[PDB]
């Protein structure tokens, strides 16, 4: 997705985080804006040393290099639930016999 | 909806310590960039001091590189500027502003307008 994300310059416009307390779970989702205390002393909203916000802007140009360059991911989970199956393919059927 | 309310400032002697703030509320500058004006009498409002929020790179005017600095703190939503080594031209009424456009260069914030403007308070720098 180089061609739609990338503009004159660099896009900036997607984060990733840096540093996390623990290990995230399968299909964990954390969204919080804390600062990150990487040190002992706790930084209560305040930034300094040890104490940097967890996400960075992306750099994505055109002149990137293709590992550099911005790629659009799409995860498909499956899923066999309690429940008739909803999510079906264009198979055809047929009559009973 | 986004308010960004300024501290900070005021009279006092030439080479005086000062640092303003401007409180920001309801919004984040994640990807866009914030920056400082100042416009004295009879003339336009002249670019500072424009930071990146989220990389914490900075970017000075001629008139105030070496003197002013910029800092900001991101949980607590409020932009610094600290006021060192002042001037008797320096005296004007500061402008807190962030902008809706992320730009490549952090040197298109000193020209490319911002889209939220503080309230201006004012800052006069005095004799002996």
């Amino acid at each position: 997705s180089n061609n739609l994300d990338s503009k004159v310059g660099g896009n900036y416009n997607y984060l990733y985080r840096l540093f996390r307390k623990s290990n995230l779970k399968p299909f964990e989702r954390d969204i919080s804006t804390e600062i990150y205390q990487a040190g002992s002393t706790p930084c209560n909203g305040v930034e300094g040393f040890n104490c940097y916000f967890p996400l960075q802007s992306y750099g994505f140009q055109p002149t990137n290099g293709v590992g550099y360059q911005p790629y659009r991911v799409v995860v498909l989970s499956f899923e066999l639930l309690h429940a008739p199956a909803t999510v079906c393919g264009p198979k055809k059927s047929t009559n009973l016999v | 909806q986004v308010q960004l309310v300024e501290s900070g400032g005021g009279l006092m002697q030439a080479g005086g310590s000062l640092r303003l703030s401007c409180a920001v509320s309801g919004r984040t500058f994640s990807t866009a960039a914030m920056g400082w004006f100042r416009q004295a009498p009879g003339k336009e409002r002249e670019f500072v001091a424009a930071i990146r929020w989220s990389g914490g790179s900075a970017y000075y005017a001629d008139s105030v590189k070496g003197r002013f600095t910029i800092s900001r703190d991101k949980a607590k939503n409020t932009v610094y500027l600290q006021m060192n080594s002042l001037k008797y031209e320096d005296t004007a009424v500061y402008y807190c502003a962030g902008s809706k456009i992320t730009r490549s260069l952090l040197s298109d914030y000193a020209t490319w307008p911002y889209d939220y403007w503080g309230q201006g308070t004012q800052v006069t720098v005095s004799s002996k």
